[PDB]
């Protein structure tokens, strides 16, 4: 039977889709491993950038799981996204083996601006700056994507590149006691967080899988990101993501946690 | 004096900071240089080779290890980081080091953080050495500790992926700068 995963009732979803706000109409990117046809997700569309590997398809899950975690179906089965009716593109820009190049990327961000994608989630990241990265970041933005991006990984006092490009919105990740997980960045970069420890979602071979890491907070917010725009479709992507920070829960200092716990239900209120 | 240069596929002295990547200098023995994951724990990433002699892999940006010298060339026989040019769900570092000297079992190259540092930690600081070889201008890569050690690959055609690591024959390579990036 369908399961409510803890972080999309901390980021109260529900109370978003009780009133009618479930993310139809906007168009939401994965750029990622792939997104792996699942029963329990949508894909409308897509396109790859990794040499060699030509399909959308996931060959490492970690596309399909945060693709779940933006948009799992509302139905009898597996889990339920933040916007479960947000329309999922997959845009395959890390291969199987989880990594990807400044040029995969790039060209999977313009594919975002082309296609008039609303969100692009970026859950994939490294401490390598690069200034083509972020013109690229800085035209998707330029042509209404909201680009959206793990913190990192690592643990330490300065955020993960895209993420720490200012017109990437960065977000850290919770607990299920509302703290920083250990492993989670910050930094003045940091925007947001989100649930991300113990999160269930989708996983390829009709299977499920919790996972940790600020990759799984990511897509909590660009959910989120989809409900507001369903409900204010005028809205520019610089709007939505300032009424995603002014709404969210105070947890601490700013630059352990930016502005906070992204909370659906005061940004659709 | 301070050792001579290291030069790319171009005939230029490389830089601190600028993009190579490392490719065979004999494309018959593969391509260049990337990341591999566990099979079951993903991350941290390996480094590999690409088999396919046609496959660039990731560039690497190469700094001096240790107090920035002035002129920025990278030199023969120096201790130097080694990083990739990548992005990479684990969101974690994508500069190489080398299986710790204190460790049991074979000594790969992998990216990313260890639990357990060395003392001194220069697991990180690779040296790249003249190959006897080189009819033109190709290298070999040695990580040094207490002992040195050249880097080779363990092959498998499987094949699983073919890890960098304490193997020989050494792995013989050239470095050539990414174009305009
Ligand atoms: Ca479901
Ligand atoms: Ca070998
Ligand atoms: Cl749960
Ligand atoms: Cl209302
Ligand atoms: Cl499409
Ligand atoms: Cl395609
Ligand atoms: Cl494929
Ligand atoms: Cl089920
Ligand atoms: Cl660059
Ligand atoms: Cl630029
Ligand atoms: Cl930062
Ligand atoms: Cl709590
Ligand atoms: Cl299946
Ligand atoms: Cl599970
Ligand atoms: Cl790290
Ligand atoms: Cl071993
Ligand atoms: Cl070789
Ligand atoms: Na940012
Ligand atoms: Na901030
Ligand atoms: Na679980
Ligand atoms: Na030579």
């Amino acid at each position: 039977a369908q399961s409510v995963p803890w972080g999309i009732s901390r980021v109260q979803a529900p109370a978003a889709h009780n009133r009618g706000l479930t993310g139809s109409g906007v168009k939401v990117a994965v750029l990622d491993t792939g997104i792996s046809t699942h029963p329990d997700l949508n894909i409308r569309g897509g396109a790859s950038f990794v040499p060699g590997e030509p399909s959308t398809q996931d060959g490492n899950g970690h596309g399909t799981h945060v693709a779940g975690t933006i948009a799992a179906l509302n139905n009898s089965i597996g889990v339920l996204g933040v916007a479960p009716s947000a329309e999922l593109y997959a845009v395959k820009v890390l291969g199987a083996s989880g990594s990807g190049s400044v040029s995969s990327i790039a060209q999977g961000l313009e594919w975002a601006g082309n296609n008039g994608m609303h969100v692009a989630n970026l859950s994939l990241g490294s401490p390598s700056p690069s200034a083509t990265l972020e013109q690229a970041v800085n035209s998707a933005t330029s042509r209404g994507v909201l680009v959206v991006a793990a913190s990192g990984n690592s643990g330490a006092g300065s955020i993960s590149y895209p993420a720490r490009y200012a017109n990437a919105m960065a977000v850290g990740a919770t607990d299920q006691n509302n703290n920083r997980a250990s492993f989670s960045q910050y930094g003045a970069g940091l925007d947001i967080v989100a649930p991300g420890v113990n999160v269930q979602s989708t996983y390829p071979g009709s299977t499920y899988a919790s996972l940790n890491g600020t990759s799984m907070a990511t897509p909590h917010v660009a959910g989120a990101a989809a409900l507001v725009k369903q409900k204010n479709p005028s809205w520019s992507n610089v709007q939505i993501r300032n009424h995603l920070k002014n709404t969210a829960t105070s947890l601490g200092s700013t630059n352990l946690y930016g502005s906070g716990l992204v909370n659906a239900e005061a940004a659709t209120r | 004096a301070d050792p001579p240069p290291v030069h790319d596929t171009d005939g230029h002295e490389l830089r601190a900071d600028a993009n190579y990547y490392v490719l065979s200098a004999n494309r018959a023995h593969g391509g260049g240089l990337t990341m591999a994951p566990g099979h079951g724990r993903h991350c941290p990433l390996f480094v590999s080779q690409d088999p396919n002699g046609q496959h660039d892999g990731f560039p690497v940006r190469i700094t001096p290890y240790g107090v920035a010298p002035s002129d920025k060339i990278i030199r023969l026989s120096t201790d130097v980081r080694i990083s990739f040019r990548a992005y990479t769900t684990c969101l974690q570092s994508t500069e190489w080091h080398i299986d710790s000297e204190l460790a049991a079992g074979r000594r790969h190259v992998i990216t990313g953080p260890v639990k357990d540092p060395s003392p001194s930690g220069r697991e990180n600081a690779f040296r790249i050495e003249k190959y006897s070889g080189a009819e033109v201008h190709e290298y070999k890569l040695m990580s040094c500790g207490d002992w040195c050690q050249d880097l080779g690959v363990f092959r498998d055609l499987k094949g699983g992926a073919w890890f960098l690591g304490a193997t020989e024959p050494y792995h013989v390579v050239v470095f050539k700068k990414a174009p305009p990036a």
